[PDB]
């Protein structure tokens, strides 16, 4: 015999001052029985369970299952229980690739660790634990009792206990071979290189070789797939990878399961299929629990789910990476607070696409939610390549540039150029910083009774011209906008307007050009046909003139 | 240093459970060659998976340094390790450090990697150096000694610190030191010359005990609360009048006394703007008063140690930046104003993060503790960013400011 080396085996203990699983055994059929008494057998033969007294009290239900045409049965120990009571574990397999970060590789092995798992080694301490109890024939004798030896399937620690020990295992031959790589996904190891494929099937076996010294036995995967690989998803092939096929259903009647499920299609596609777009489908969804209520498409829905199907009409593929060239990332904006991305090495190839929908808000403007997204984009990209793109971007420099030394919030997205790719986003208003020399001054108020929500709204000038507009179902802050919206309304292309509404000048201030409110929107309007405003705000009540005047008369 | 001292975590607390942000690839290779090296000498072990824990760890480059340096965010172990009273009742904050002429800040933190970690707490150190696009597991450690950050470190090292320091403060009765986490502050007297002596006095005294070359240097002899000035003119229009108004509105909520009607009864009308107003001779003398209100100190402002420090930054253009530290609104405790942040013309993130760091190190030399920040910034953009240009081995919390605050007009 040729020594192997242990496994190491990893201490497990219980959550702090919960004990082990108690749970009663379920009677079985004497078919049942026998088949358990059978399959337990061979696996205390080969080490995987043993035999104990009665002195443990544990236990940990069985069970026996078929299949429809595979005749035969099979074991099933419960352990939701003891899982339940199991301490947590560093879960180190949550993550998995994105096919846009991998680099090619000219070969590549799958070989089947299936047998490896069972010689991973439960903790000894622990195993009492896993009692389980085959019951009896008629219950007329004791039932066998059995614990395990091996990290049984279905219990709380098996995978990551597992891919730990696989990792310690791989970690010196994958240091001292690291022309290759090597990557763990359920019971299967995939080994990649770009040497010829002589040398890689050298490479292979020695790595066979290596995991003999722990013992292992690995064969190759049986039925081996030939390219693409089917794997969470994605089809990667040689030197292409896509997603698996996007087939959008035909519906004359859409639910909310048949939304929702559409979305997530639509969802996993985005990030190959360019201009994906989910705002109008996705809205439908706002608010209901129901999955069968048939809510019907606005043709703004209908709009973009064609806009769709025609963007799938034909598969799309994008490729690997590779690091010696430059990372660059495309971004378009879309309409209704929705952008679309592309990131590529050379052009019209590219690695991903994507997309990113506006955050909730009152109020936003484009370039707000273009530095959102550039934000979201490099997160993704470190993630993914380790690196910031190059982004290009559909704004002027000197667009940026005026936003951001004029913008009262520090902001910054890092290296980019301008693209002409319209539509552009570009601010559509700016403040002026002094009083505007000839222009007119407005100055407006607005108030509102909260019971009767009767309101008025106005103002008055230096030249004598005035303004009072009853007001009905309105609230203060309503008023105090309404009163900004008259004066923007009459005066001419320049205008001085003071308020003393602190939430106007809020509003304001943050730069939107677009809002919830009608109200702010329409303002917004007015601005954009304006050549020069100069907002100005003042105190409330302190006899301000022109404020106080105008106070008084919409103050009832 | 054989004996662990034992240390453990709050009464019905977990170990932290914070996940690692993703880093760049230049990041991770410069934390792989430092773990390596740290594993080699003992510092850390590599952790199985028994071990759920996790703190965020990135890296860093000091000021004016090429070399990287990895940097562990222990804020959230920081929060859930019991309360030191570290080896005392507690070291009463050398309030004479802040009047000191000069400071000079030493990184003393290698000295927590010579003495061991009580071996049950080690577990709730454990950090993880990520893979790239999850190519491979992340590479698990947790520490053996007493890690740069922690809060119980500096506590733990106490007695050993005290004792390498009193010869050299034996000799000097006048250098105030002081200890905040892994840096040392180091305030005398007398001018620069021989300043930079005694430090590399103290520096070579260091060495013998068992260093990094680097300081920085302070002048707390400036720390005050920057007045409130109004403008002096010789002619006014209604905007600087209206303008004044709302300054004088503001200011009254700190001051008493501050007065406006006679300075508003010059708006008398529905004005232009831009037209000049003479003042009055009572809105002269009510502006002179209020001039003078503004010169006294605010009254019944003092430092509660019981409640934390607050501080606002307000991004003014053109580099500069001004903040305020206070405990409750309107009772600042020190207020001030930073212009041309260094190597930052053209990065609002990188100013903004060069002054957090300024104004926490201000706060501890005043009060030995860090200020909790109120940031006008997204907190998506700052989160991307911030990383890229701390510095300081310490790390405060931060909260987003979303709606533009009116009052950035006063402090302008
Ligand atoms: C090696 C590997 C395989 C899989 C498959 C799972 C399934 N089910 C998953 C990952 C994450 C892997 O992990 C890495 N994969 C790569 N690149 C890939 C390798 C595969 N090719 C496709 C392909 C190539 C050649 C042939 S061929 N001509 O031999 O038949 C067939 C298919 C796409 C890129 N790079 C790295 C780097 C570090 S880990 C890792
Ligand atoms: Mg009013």
């Amino acid at each position: 015999m040729v020594p192997i080396s242990p496994i190491e085996t990893v201490p497990v203990k219980l959550k702090p001052g919960m004990d082990g699983p108690k749970v009663k055994q379920w009677p079985l059929t004497e078919e049942k029985i026998k088949a358990l008494v059978e399959i337990c057998t061979e696996m205390e033969k080969e080490g995987k369970i043993s035999k104990i007294g009665p002195e443990n009290p544990y236990n940990t239900p069985v069970f026996a299952i078929k299949k429809k045409d595979s005749t035969k049965w099979r074991k099933l120990v419960d352990f939701r229980e003891l899982n339940k009571r199991t301490q947590d574990f560093w879960e180190v397999q949550l993550g998995i690739p994105h096919p846009a970060g991998l680099p090619k590789k000219k070969s590549v092995t799958v070989l089947d660790v299936g047998d490896a798992y069972f010689s991973v080694p439960l903790d000894e301490d622990f195993r009492k634990y896993t009692a389980f109890t085959i019951p009896s024939i008629n219950n007329e004798t004791p039932g066998i009792r059995y614990q395990y030896n091996v990290l049984p399937q279905g219990w709380k620690g098996s995978p990551a206990i597992f891919q730990s020990s696989m990792t310690k295992i791989l970690e010196p031959f994958a240091a001292q071979n690291p022309d290759i790589v090597i990557y763990q996904y359920m019971d299967d190891l995939y080994v990649g290189s770009d040497l010829e494929i002589g040398q890689h099937r050298t490479k292979i076996e020695e790595l066979r070789q290596h995991l003999l010294r722990w013992g292992l036995t690995t064969p190759d995967k049986k039925h081996q797939k030939e390219p693409p690989f089917l794997w969470m998803g994605y089809e990667l092939h040689p030197d292409k990878w896509t997603v698996q096929p996007i087939v959008l259903p035909e519906k004359d009647s859409w639910t909310v399961n048949d939304i929702q499920k559409l979305v997530g299609k639509l969802n996993w596609a985005s990030q190959i299929y360019p201009g994906i777009k989910v705002r109008q489908l996705s809205k439908l969804l706002r608010g209901t629990k129901a999955l069968t209520e048939v809510i019907p498409l606005t043709e703004e829905a209908e709009l973009e789910l064609a806009e769709n199907r025609e963007i799938l009409k034909e598969p799309v593929h994008g490729v690997y990476y590779d690091p010696s060239k430059d990372l660059i990332a495309e971004i378009q904006k879309q309409g209704q607070g929705q952008w679309t991305y592309q990131i590529y090495q050379e052009p019209f190839k590219n690695l991903k696409t994507g997309k990113y929908a506006r955050m909730r808000g009152a109020h936003t403007n484009d370039v707000k939610q273009l530095t959102e997204a550039v934000q979201k984009i490099t997160t993704e990209s470190i993630v993914i390549w380790g690196k910031t793109p190059k982004f290009k971007l559909p704004i002027q420099k000197e667009t940026w540039e005026t936003w951001w030394t004029e913008y009262w919030q520090a902001t910054w997205i890092p290296e980019w150029e301008f693209v002409n790719t319209p539509p552009l986003v570009k601010l559509w208003y700016q403040l002026e910083k002094e009083p505007i020399v000839g222009a007119e001054t407005f100055y407006v108020d607005g108030a509102a009774n909260r019971e009767t929500k009767l309101g008025k709204a106005g103002y008055v000038t230096n030249k004598g011209r005035q303004k009072v507009v009853p007001l009905t179902n309105t609230t203060n802050q309503k008023t105090e906008l309404q009163a900004i919206y008259l004066a923007l309304q009459d005066s001419g292309l320049e205008v001085n307007i003071v308020t003393d509404s602190q939430y106007a000048l809020g509003i304001i201030q943050a730069q939107p050009d677009k809002s919830e409110s009608e109200l702010v929107n329409q303002i917004i309007e007015q601005l954009i046909k304006k050549e020069k405003v100069y907002l100005a705000w003042v105190p409330a009540h302190k006899g301000i003139g022109g404020n106080e005047q105008v106070d008084k008369l919409v103050s009832a | 240093p054989i004996e662990t001292v034992p240390v453990k975590l709050k009464p019905g607390m977990d170990g932290p459970k914070v996940k690692q942000w993703p880093l760049t690839e230049e990041k991770i290779k410069a934390l792989v060659e430092i773990c390596t090296e740290m594993e080699k000498e003992g510092k850390i072990s590599k952790i199985g998976p028994e071990n759920p824990y996790n703190t965020p760890v990135f890296a860093i480059k000091k000021k004016d340094s090429t070399k990287w340096r990895k940097l562990v965010d222990f804020r959230e172990l920081n929060k859930r390790t019991q309360d030191f009273w570290e080896v005392q009742l507690g070291i009463p904050h050398p309030a004479g450090l802040k009047k000191k002429k000069s400071v000079t800040v030493l990184d003393v933190g290698d000295a927590y990697f010579s003495v061991p970690l009580d071996e049950d707490f080690r577990k709730y150190t454990a950090f993880t150096i990520p893979s790239i696009n999850n190519e491979t597991p992340g590479i698990r450690y947790q520490y053996n000694v007493l890690p740069q950050g922690w809060k119980g470190s500096p506590a733990i090292f106490q007695s050993s610190m005290t004792k390498i320091l009193e010869p050299f403060k034996k000799q000097n009765p006048d250098i105030v030191i002081y200890q905040y986490m892994d840096d040392l502050y180091v305030g005398s007297d007398l001018e620069i010359g021989q300043h930079r002596t005694k430090i590399e006095e103290l520096r070579q005294h260091l060495l013998r005990w068992g260093f990094l070359w680097m300081g920085y240097e302070l002048h707390p002899d400036k720390w005050t609360v920057q007045p409130i000035v109004l403008p002096e003119k010789d002619s006014w229009t209604v905007n600087d009048i209206q303008k004044l108004v709302g300054k004088l509105n503001w200011a009254s909520q700190i001051y008493p006394g501050i007065k406006v009607r006679q300075l508003s009864k010059l708006l008398r009308g529905t004005k232009a703007l831009t037209e000049v107003i003479p003042l009055t001779e009572e809105a002269e003398l009510e502006l002179a008063e209020n001039r003078e209100i503004l010169k006294e100190p605010v009254h019944g402002v003092y430092y509660d140690p019981s409640k934390d420090l607050i501080a606002e930054i307000q991004k003014q253009g053109q580099g500069q930046w001004t903040y305020q530290i206070y405990q409750e609104p309107f009772k600042n405790l020190k207020t001030g104003k930073y212009a041309r942040m260094r190597g930052a013309h053209t990065n609002d993130v990188k100013q903004l993060t060069e002054a957090v760091q300024k104004i926490t190190t201000e706060s501890i030399v005043i009060w030995g503790k860090t200020p909790k920040f109120k940031l006008p910034i997204q907190k998506e953009t700052w989160e991307t960013w911030w990383t890229e240009y701390w510095q300081a081995t310490w790390i405060p919390e931060w909260e987003f400011v979303n709606t533009p605050p009116l009052v950035k007009l006063w402090y302008q």
